[PDB]
């Protein structure tokens, strides 16, 4: 937005446990949003966070505060028993960060807990180190905000935006001290949602039939749920990153969010067909190496699907992907479609080292490539010489005995009897792995009859990997489709990266990204986004619909695939922070309107 | 009357008992 709003003396503090502390996905959200928030708030934008030695040592450049009230606040809090650091976060925008050492202020924790009893009726056990750190951080942030307001010679308007339950106890304390502060609360994931969905008792179907206190008591996380609910209740403005998480919060936190604030990206033109061509060529080389001695299928009609992210079988919907892969294999075999589908499972697991068959295949492909280049180069040299002389070359003589010997060595190298391995690594738990168990149960063994090959790479893609020395970026640029049929995904960062990169993707309406694209696009499938109806369908129906999506993608021609990919490359403008920051702007404006109705007015 | 705060420690909390969230909301709303 380009709204005309008053922020002349207003100051914004964005409180988050992940500021200069990468312990989740909110770190990238804050890092990317810092630029667009700075371009609007100037030097009145601060990022409260926790003090970590590693984070400061690698990311924070300690500075001297720029306003006298800020020096007075830091000095008072440092001489009153705490240790507070002021610095600049070394990212785009270089936002000023107010880091707090929670451990150095632990000596008051007991007394502070008493305060939490006297205002909020919230108690925390001693053994919850994470919750006690949250309490310390919240008390430190509240004290910082109060001291900053006290030391200001002219009292400004403070907007405190707390992220997640870790930072929300500060919101509870701020609302319990009548501080002139506009408090916003953003939940990037409801706390009980992960545990309830992990129970596999139809989390989304029974959202209105849950006993939140009973479930928390079963999980022994009642204090955490209570403090997040208090943060959501007390906030002037309650926002969420998605509509599905908004429903989760309406039914679990018992408050309907005021705005939904989707996560965005710093899209930077990371065209899209040169990179796709190069990455597809490298993926083809990897597939040639892996399937050496079994390359009986056309590689010009091979489609590369992929799924990535954290290795959560049920949550990421990898079981649905595998079942749909088996059904699609049957569909391709029965219909005689000469299409081949190579499905990559890039999901890190606990692995020992690289498989012997996979390394041997890569070495065999390298040897074949070297042999082919050598023979081709000397053939071209002899051909050029013959053409210069003016004679039509005789191919029965342009190969000397050395070429035949080395080609025979290559042919003997390619000889192989076993089938290509499903997994490229040695899994420490072959029996305990859900992906391998499902693959061996459904019958996808990379045989010649199978039209669907499966490659499970249980490690992060890096350029230092001997197998496939390309990062996640460049690897998935060369894939045709990304399938993310997730069940519990509050926003979904892998599908969003995939869409920004220009690759058509399959998401669900139970993910935040899927809901976002569903509500922002008239016909998502035209643009390359396929949304599964996982919220109103049984899992068998979800697998059938995913199979239909995959078969429809396979039945597309090259022309339709290119057109769809062009539309997907168009789509990336929706996912930038330039468009998606207006939701945060609106949330801050409602917070200012609610906390200071006399000075600020908001028109929704 | 700090007996309930003793129960709040160590996770010995009766979720639907005396320390239910209704009283938490009441005390929050009173000082809001």
């Amino acid at each position: 937005w380009e709204d005309e709003f008053d922020l002349e003396n207003a100051v914004l503090f964005e409180v988050a446990w992940e500021v200069a502390n990468k312990v989740g996905g909110i770190y990238t959200v804050l890092q990317t949003k810092a630029k667009v928030t700075g371009d609007e708030w100037g030097d009145n934008y601060f990022l409260v966070g926790p003090y970590t030695e590693q984070g400061v040592r690698t990311q924070v450049e300690l500075l001297e505060a720029p306003t006298p009230a800020l020096k007075r606040t830091l000095d008072s809090m440092n001489s009153k028993g705490c240790k507070v650091y002021f610095g600049r976060w070394l990212i785009e925008g270089g936002p000023l960060v107010v880091l707090l050492d929670v451990g150095a202020s632990a000596w008051a924790l007991e007394r502070w807990k008493g305060e939490l009893w006297d205002t909020c009726n919230i108690g925390v056990p001693w053994y919850d180190r994470e919750a006690n750190d949250a309490v310390l951080f919240g008390f430190l942030t509240t004290w910082f905000l109060g001291e900053f307001l006290a030391q200001s010679e002219e009292k400004p308007h403070v907007v405190a935006h707390f992220h997640e339950w870790l930072a929300g106890v500060g919101l509870c304390l701020c609302r319990a001290r009548r501080l002139p502060v506009a408090t916003i609360f953003t939940t990037h994931a409801t706390l009980l949602g992960r545990y309830l969905c992990a129970g596999a008792v139809d989390f989304y179907n029974n959202l209105e039939n849950f006993n939140v206190d009973k479930e928390a008591g079963e999980r022994q996380i009642y204090h955490r749920y209570c403090m997040e609910r208090a943060a959501a209740h007390c906030a002037h403005v309650f926002t969420t990153v998605s509509q599905i998480t908004a429903i989760e919060a309406q039914h679990l936190l018992k408050r309907k969010p005021d705005i939904v604030t989707p996560n965005g990206l710093n899209v930077k033109k990371f065209e899209f067909q040169n990179l796709h061509a190069q990455s597809k060529a490298r993926i083809q080389e990897f597939v040639r190496g892996h399937f050496y001695g079994h390359l009986d299928f056309n590689l010009d009609k091979t489609l590369y699907f992929f799924i990535a992210g954290r290795y959560e079988f049920s949550n990421k919907g990898a079981d649905v992907f595998l079942e749909a892969l088996a059904r699609l294999n049957y569909l391709l075999r029965v219909n005689g479609s000469e299409q081949t589908v190579v499905a990559f499972f890039i999901m890190p697991a606990r692995t020992n080292n690289f498989n012997v068959e996979t390394l041997k295949g890569q070495a065999v492909r390298k040897q074949l490539w070297d042999t082919a280049n050598t023979v081709k180069e000397k053939f071209g040299r002899k051909l050029y010489e013959s053409l210069l002389v003016g004679s039509l070359p005789d191919m029965n003589k342009m190969l000397d005995k050395e070429d035949f010997t080395m080609m025979k060595r290559a042919i003997f190298a390619t000889q192989r009897q076993s089938f290509p391995p499903v997994c490229t690594h040695n899994m420490l738990d072959d029996s305990s792995d859900p992906i391998l168990t499902t693959i061996r149960r459904i019958g996808l063994f990379n045989s010649s009859a199978d039209r669907v090959k499966v490659i499970f790479h249980p490690e992060f893609l890096s350029s230092t990997s001997p197998l496939l020395p390309v990062d996640y970026e460049e690897f998935v640029r060369g894939c045709h489709l990304g399938v993310f049929p997730s069940y519990y995904e509050p926003w979904g960062y892998t599908p969003a990266e995939c869409t920004v990169m220009g690759i058509p993707s399959i998401s669900t309406n139970l993910s935040g990204f899927g809901c976002f694209m569903e509500e922002h696009i008239a016909d998502p499938s035209a643009y390359g986004i396929y949304i599964l109806d996982r919220r109103f369908r049984s899992l068998d129906d979800s697998c059938s619909q995913l199979t239909s999506f995959l078969y429809s993608f396979c039945q597309q021609s090259r022309r339709q695939r290119i057109i769809q990919r062009n539309r997907t490359e168009r789509l990336s403008d929706l996912l930038d922070w330039k468009y998606l920051g207006r939701y945060y702007m609106s949330a801050r404006h409602m917070a200012l309107s609610k906390a200071f109705p006399e000075h600020f007015t908001y028109e929704p | 009357p700090e007996e309930e705060r003793r129960k709040w420690e160590e996770g010995r909390i009766d979720y639907m008992g005396k320390d239910a969230f209704a009283r938490i909301q009441e005390k929050l709303d009173r000082f809001l």
